[PDB]
DNA sequence: CTGGAGAATCCCGGTGCCGAGGCCGCTCAATTGGTCGTAGACAGCTCTAGCACCGCTTAAACGCACGTACGCGCTGTCCCCCGCGTTTTAACCGCCAAGGGGATTACTCCCTAGTCTCCAGGCACGTGTCACATATATACATCCTGT
DNA sequence: ACAGGATGTATATATGTGACACGTGCCTGGAGACTAGGGAGTAATCCCCTTGGCGGTTAAAACGCGGGGGACAGCGCGTACGTGCGTTTAAGCGGTGCTAGAGCTGTCTACGACCAATTGAGCGGCCTCGGCACCGGGATTCTCCAG
């Protein structure tokens, strides 16, 4: 598959602009892609564990909320 | 799962079961009984490892099936690698592309190894970048501990342009020749990068036999031994000077010879012309200590109506040592059957063991060893776990033997 | 990263210049308390023909020896930072911790 | 440092779209009323630390003096990101079959687990030694002195 | 020059901490017999989707290019921080030597916990319609030469 490139250069540029950055290096995109991939992999692993425990086939949004809560990234707006 | 080599007829044999004083144990290393012949095998093996008194022949006589080949396989296993053990049947010398005498001397040479030491330097790392300026360039190699650049000379740039090797490939570079070899693309074919130093001196030793040297020094790219394209090397012109040059390598510090071992099975197939050649080929310095076996007694010699022991002329019979093997008893046969079962995954009962030992003492030993696996599989047919007496009886009924099949010939067939 | 070739050449030149600094190679203080000019006296109007300019030997025919920069032994390797050759991994480490893109000697 | 354009915002008024709010109607869950064992609070009692010193010893913090080495600014110039216009492309559709994949609800039932015993053995506590650290006779062992 | 005393000094032996291993007793697990309730295990409902292949269309990417203005290194140089050092300050390593104040034990209530009623929040289900979200200007307000 290898669709990690879905997070394209303009997306990372907008994410940086929102963060106060006004000038980005060329090698920043391949590093941001890997960082985001690791963060995802972790959160999705936690969510898939929570889902398998519940004997459910669908990864509910509350499972993602709990997975983020484990990493300290408490996300309000989806149930908790 | 299953390798090219499987459970053959001599797998249980792991070597000679002798002590430090060449005293055979009752049963060890897969060799049961056969005390006298096994210790004689030990003596010949010791005098072979010595490698001073060359040009000796031994003949393992005995009744058919009395471990005559088992002793040879055990000697081969005990001698271990790094020592040529050439095993050929008496029928293999009869060749159309070469004369029997030439094939025999070829086997002799094959049964003699030459030890040579090398001090080449081998590189082992991973490619980081390859450059080409149409010509000179630079090469950067990487290992888990260091990285370095390299100036791509004519030979290096040419070889790396001919080969598709590129950045990110664990490779080896013999600075002597420059042979490039890639063991796997990358991190995970793929394989990790090497460790330690990038360039390190490595000693290499090659136990090349006189046969290999002769074939290497006979023609332009004369290394055609892989298919034996050669019909016979030039005796006394390219075969005697190689001996002198090897002797020059010796007594100087360049090379040392390793006495091999030859095992001609079923020597009674050799004709009188082959025996005549052995009478003189076993009197030279570069002659291996060979062993042989024959199940026949005083039979006819292939070539004339003369009768002689082993079908071998008297002139050669008085030139070798005979090693007779005695017939096995109930104990030895039962222990051999047990070792054979241990070699495989079969596990027979005690009563089954007794029945199989009786069946193997009635007709012959090899018949029981063959029925072992048949009964093992018939047990798995009834969905059992242990080979009982009933399975062995069913097999004995299904599969016949030599003596019982010959007696069933009460109906005349073709002739 | 990797250093350019200008930096390596400047390092080589400055080291060769230090190799002829006779007064004091590192710190020429050692106490502060007809005055002709320096070698400039002729280095400013270098003549032609037989002179210290044309008297140079030139490039040799024997290729440079690949000797280590740390211990002074043969060095089949070359550091990517500044090209300084090294013999073993220990040499590369002792170099990187003493000479690198940041330090010269 | 102004002009002089020139885009970009950005007031400001306009207008339907649709979420926000509200109202209705039950369901369920918090209240009521009352009984019933604990929780823990409080009144002693014990004795363990905690605190408070004091003295002797000396490591250590410390100030000073004194270079060297590293920090900062400057400079040059030279690569590599920005701004912006063009070709590419993927992301939205829309299409055209015919039905299920799976959370959600629900009802038996039944193994599993609480509760609550009585015990007895296995783990906190007291005591017996043994490995490393300490302080001291000692048999020579090196200057000093009669000689 | 020597024969013997007058001091050192590692060397070998009996005495101080610690930490493991052992040995009793008393709490905490284990063992057993009842009694739910919880959860498993089908069996039904309601979602609203489901996939392949493929045609179409618009903007978000994707790419080209110029070029500018920043990212790097070199140069220099002037503080400034580490490096000894001589001083002195005060930690700390053992002591003594009280007293709060943990830690406990016991006692005995108020305080929860059910619990069976009772019932009114509160939750979903519709309806409605102001309120944000976007159009359309029209001023304004930065940005960028260009002088
Ligand atoms: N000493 C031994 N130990 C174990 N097995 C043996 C021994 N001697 C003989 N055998 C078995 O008995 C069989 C005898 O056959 P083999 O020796 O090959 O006959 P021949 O030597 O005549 O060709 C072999 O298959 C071997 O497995």
């Amino acid at each position: 598959r290898d669709n990690i490139q879905g997070i394209t250069k303009p997306a990372i540029r907008r994410l940086a602009r929102r963060g106060g950055v006004k000038r980005i290096s060329g090698l920043i995109y391949e590093e941001t892609r890997g960082v985001l991939k690791v963060f995802l992999e972790n959160v999705i692993r936690d969510a898939v564990t929570y889902t398998e425990h519940a004997k459910r086939k669908t990864v509910t949004a509350m499972d993602v909320v709990y997975a983020l809560k484990r990493q300290g990234r408490t996300l309000y707006g989806f149930g908790g | 799962v299953t390798r090219i080599e499987r459970i053959g007829a001599h797998s249980h044999i792991r070597g000679l079961g002798l002590d430090d004083a060449l005293e055979p144990r009752q049963a060890s290393q897969g060799m049961v009984g056969q005390l006298a012949a096994r210790r004689a095998a030990g003596v010949v093996l010791e005098m072979i490892r010595e490698g001073k008194i060359a040009g000796r022949a031994v003949l393992i006589a005995g009744q058919p099936g009395t471990g005559k080949t088992a002793i040879a396989m055990g000697m081969a296993q005990a001698l271990g690698p790094d020592t040529p053990f050439t095993a050929i049947a008496g029928s293999e010398i009869f060749s159309l592309e070469m004369s029997k005498t030439e094939a025999l001397t070829q086997a002799f040479r094959r049964s003699i190894g030459v030890r040579i030491k090398e001090e080449t330097e081998i590189i082992e790392g991973e490619v980081v970048e390859i450059q080409i300026d149409r010509k000179v360039g630079k090469l950067t190699l990487k290992t888990t501990e260091m990285e370095t650049i390299y100036d791509l000379g004519t030979k290096m740039i040419e070889s790396l342009t001919k080969d598709k090797v590129q950045a990110g490939d664990v490779i080896t570079i013999d600075k002597a020749t420059g042979k490039i070899s890639k063991l796997g693309r990358s991190f995970t074919k793929f394989v990790q990068c090497p460790d330690g130093e990038l360039q390190k001196r490595k000693e290499v030793v090659h136990t090349v036999s006189l046969h290999e040297i002769d074939v290497i020094n006979s023609r332009t790219q004369g290394f055609l031994a892989l298919f034996s394209g050669d019909t016979g090397e030039i005796k006394s012109e390219v075969r005697e000077q190689i001996n002198a040059k090897v002797a020059e390598w010796r007594e100087e510090g360049k090379a040392e010879i390793i006495p091999g071992v030859l095992f001609i099975d079923e020597v009674h197939m050799l004709d009188i012309e082959s025996f005549s050649f052995l009478n003189r080929a076993l009197e030279s310095d570069m002659a291996p200590v060979l062993i042989m076996a024959t199940n026949r007694g005083i039979t006819r010699i292939r070539g004339t109506s003369y009768q002689s022991p082993h079908g071998i002329p008297i002139d050669l019979l008085d030139r070798l040592l005979i090693v007779s093997t005695t017939p096995y008893s109930e104990k030895d046969t039962k222990q051999i059957l047990r070792i054979r079962c241990e070699e495989e995954d079969v596990e027979m009962s005690e009563d089954a063991y007794t029945v199989l030992t009786r069946i193997g003492l009635e007709t012959s030993l090899r018949y029981a060893i063959q029925l072992i696996t048949a009964a093992s599989l018939v047990c798995r047919k009834r969905k059992g776990t242990e080979v009982q007496v009933d399975d062995i009886k069913r097999v004995y009924s299904l599969f016949l033997d030599e003596s019982r099949s010959t007696q069933y010939m009460k109906e005349y067939q073709d002739a | 990263r990797v250093l350019d070739r200008a930096a390596r050449q400047r390092r080589i030149n400055r080291q060769l210049e230090a190799l002829e600094n006779d007064n004091f190679q590192d710190d020429p203080h050692a106490g502060l308390p007809n005055f002709q000019a320096l070698l400039e006296e002729q280095n400013l109007s270098v003549a032609e023909g037989p002179n210290y300019l044309t008297a140079c030997a030139g490039p040799p025919s024997r290729p440079q020896r690949p000797f280590c920069a740390v211990c002074g032994f043969p060095s089949p390797y070359t550091c990517v930072s500044c090209g300084a050759r090294y013999c073993t991994v220990r040499c590369l480490g002792t170099h990187q911790e003493t000479r690198c893109l940041k330090w010269t000697v």
